[PDB]
């Protein structure tokens, strides 16, 4: 594409230069031209992959709700609010579905190790819940089945391969749980859920070097925050 | 909001 | 241009509510189409303009300053800190000459009253100031000379026609003493110009309601800031 | 660096 004459190894130097100059948007299209290459990714690639895009995703998502709360103020008791929204909305959409695309073609089929795939379906589910987040048309249901599948089957791998204190499958657990709260409408499967994986991760810290201590313990901290909201 | 990573 | 399609109101509409999603790119593209209508801009409207694009370019200057200094300490003692540190200042340039293109056709040619007048000047500084930061080739002295005519001939307009509490002047004031001392190398005369524009409001502002004391003395505690930081 | 406006 348009990354398509750069060398796979720039194209990650200048992704790490573009986080350091807060340029996500590029470091997303660096990203994506990395990943076309055809190439697995490494872990550290996989993960600056996954920032850019929640980067630039995050933000679309932060207007989008600023301006879908100013449509619904507006409706209550011109064209111009839904039309904005409209617009970030279908920017969104197309970020989302880049991102789906990549994992398509062809980061999970490619993705045999336990670390890889479950980071890549856990990208899908995310990505597919952001979907559902601005979804309203006939495919909805569709896409929150979608988001869903690709976590449980992400949780499935996760739970025969990997140890609890994992922080992908700990990061895994917390978004799967977010989805159950917030878009499948599961508010008792969301505690369960992170409850459980609090409790399992606990358990096992004892395991683990100060280094991969501080790593679980931070995301487990989250999972306690949202059990904390919910509670 | 609840938090994700 | 692209938004030609688009209703004044409804560009100016969209502005505002990209102002409130922080969807700074969108609020100057509405902008630049609100402006290229032909019509004067009112007060708010110059300040949806200004804002906007010192946004855009803020962002653009943060990450030319990230990658100039991880290129300096590259060549003490490969090409992509340098093409991806050309690559931002490329974008940052073609920012620059949008607004300077803006104020040249033909913002500044129909602003015959002094807050229109100084504020576009003050502007044509501002970007040309801008390019003067990344500035090396041939033309480097005519782009540092440009950005002080525009000051030079805004200042003389706010000092004839503004009491020295007037917002924009104090403003106009705080930006050429910045660019005194870190364009041209003037650091005595930046002083000069922030003390004697502190020490002119000071005695003005008894004259003001409450409202525009707040304004003045915003601005007036950025000049202290500046001579504090200086002396 | 220096506050401008």
């Amino acid at each position: 594409g348009a990354m398509g004459s750069m060398e796979r190894a720039s194209l990650i130097q200048k992704a790490k230069l573009a986080e350091q100059a807060e340029r996500y948007e590029d470091m997303a299209a660096f990203m994506k031209g990395a990943v076309e290459k055809g190439e697995e990714l490494s872990c550290e690639e996989r993960n600056l992959l996954s920032v850019a895009y929640k980067n630039v995703v995050g933000g679309q998502r932060a207007a989008w709700r600023v301006l879908s709360s100013i449509e619904q103020k507006s409706n209550e008791e011109g064209p111009e609010v839904r039309e904005y929204r409209e617009k970030v909305e279908t920017e969104l959409q197309g970020v989302c579905d880049t991102v789906l695309g990549l994992l398509d073609s062809h980061l999970i089929k490619e993705a045999g190790d336990a670390e890889s795939r479950v980071f890549y379906l856990k990208m899908k589910g995310d990505y597919y819940r952001y979907l559902a987040e601005v979804a309203t048309g006939d495919d909805k249901k569709r896409i929150i089945d979608s988001a869903r599948s690709a976590y449980q089957e992400a949780m499935d791998i996760s739970k025969k391969e990997m140890p609890p204190t994992n922080p992908i499958r700990l990061g895994l657990a917390l978004n799967f749980s977010v989805f159950h709260y917030e878009i499948a409408n599961s508010p008792e499967e969301a505690i369960s859920l992170a409850k459980t994986t609090f409790d399992e991760a606990m358990a096992d810290l004892h395991t683990l070097s100060e280094d991969s201590y501080k790593d679980s313990t931070l995301i487990m901290q989250l999972l306690r925050d949202n059990l904390t909201l919910w509670t | 909001f609840p938090a994700t990573v």
